[PDB]
This record gives C-alpha cells, sequence and structure tokens, in this order.
C-alpha cells in the first residue's frame, strides 16, 4: 500500500502544544457522555421459563 | 531589532538563508554580512581591480 491523496500524514509539531520544564505540571480533564451502565447483578430466572 | 533600518537590509534577496521548511528542523540563522560602495583601486601593474 503506497500513500495516496487520501493518505493522512499527520505532523504533530505543526500544531500548538505545551512545553513543560522540570517540575512542570499539566492537567487534562474529560467528561464522559451519558452511557448505559453495566449491570453488576445477574438473573435468577431463564427468560424462556417465566 | 533594527526598527530604524539603520543597518543594511539584506533580507528578501532570494538567498539560501530561510528558516527550515519543516517544523522538525533546527534553524541555523545566517551570518549577517552586507555590501557597501567604495573606490575601485587598480592592483599595481596587473590591471586587476579591487
Amino acid at each position: 500500500k503506497l500513500a495516496s491523496e487520501e493518505s493522512a500524514f499527520y505532523v504533530l509539531e505543526h500544531s500548538s502544544f505545551q512545553l513543560l520544564g522540570t517540575g512542570g505540571t499539566a492537567t487534562m480533564s474529560y467528561k464522559f457522555p451519558p452511557v448505559p451502565p453495566e449491570n453488576l447483578e445477574g438473573c435468577s430466572q431463564h427468560f424462556y421459563e417465566m | 531589532v533594527d526598527h530604524e533600518y539603520k543597518y543594511p537590509y539584506v533580507l528578501g534577496q532570494g538567498q539560501d538563508t530561510l528558516a527550515p521548511e519543516l517544523p522538525i528542523w533546527v534553524y541555523f540563522p545566517p551570518q549577517y554580512a552586507y555590501l557597501t560602495v567604495g573606490d575601485v583601486n587598480t592592483q599595481g601593474i596587473s590591471g586587476d581591480s579591487k
């Protein structure tokens, strides 16, 4: 597979980013979208035996 | 920074002095040198000139 016009070549140095010295701190924060919770409890019946 | 244009302006002459085209390359800024007017003196018998 050779590169084509659609092939995306990303150079991260072409964007702005933080330069952090020694002792530096930086923080990212993210909120999840609403998602269905995983059910932690099982079933005591077969649905076909109700 | 020569805001006053005191010093001979050598930028914009098509010279091989530009910042690197890729952001991953270190710029080695050119040595400043410039041409000035003067008197043509014949180098003795040779007829060559400086």
